[PDB]
């Protein structure tokens, strides 16, 4: 699904900028 | 997961900080 | 760190990408 | 760190993966 | 859904590009 | 809004341009 | 200078995520 | 809905770090 | 084309490369 | 402004939220 | 390298904007 | 080339154009 591919790009990028220094973890499948 | 939940609807950055580690 | 700070957001944009379904963790420090 | 090497220098596709889950 | 958060994502970055030294207002309410 | 004018349809520069300072 | 450039394309995406439903004024 | 348009965005982002020195050609019509 | 193949299905990496010059 | 007090330094979520209306 | 790099995947955005519907070739070196 | 102008100066939507299909 794009729609999902696409929103997963832009929330990535959201965590980045949250989570600082802490970093985070990305686990799709789920 | 983080897709179910905020593909669907807007997450703010404090539902966001949950995935922090 | 601004250059550093520009960096990593474009580098979980290509783990983003490169990893696809297994994911990735990202750790600064 | 990833940080340190492909901060420094560009990653190729194939060291990124080494990051992957 | 979130259509209008992701395309408003998009629309400030080309405002960023369209706009240049003069700056835009970003008022989506 | 703008939101409801560009993300409906495609704005172009002329468009995206009315919201310059 | 393009790194000032660069820069203010990311904080641009930084003041939407944080503003939300504010939204802002850039002026650089 | 300016899907196309969005997916496009995402598309020359991916070719970008793909394609590496080599570049690319982008047709929006194809 | 590009757009026609990869906006609905996800491409991969590889069919991605296609349009590399 | 922002540019001198964010691209300087890294600014914080709570630093930048200054800049919204 | 990094510099360069960042700044071209800024660039294909921007021509991405600016082309529309012609579409555009990157070729970095050329 | 592009690079090669466009970053180290800013290069205007204008002078993007030129490289447009
Ligand atoms: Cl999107
Ligand atoms: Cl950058
Ligand atoms: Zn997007
Ligand atoms: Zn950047």
């Amino acid at each position: 699904f794009v729609n999902q591919h696409l929103c997963g790009s832009h929330l990535v990028e959201a965590l980045y900028l949250v989570c600082g220094e802490r970093g985070f973890f990305y686990t799709p499948k789920t | 997961g983080i897709v179910e939940q905020c593909c669907t609807s807007i997450c703010s950055l404090y539902q966001l900080e949950n995935y922090c580690n």
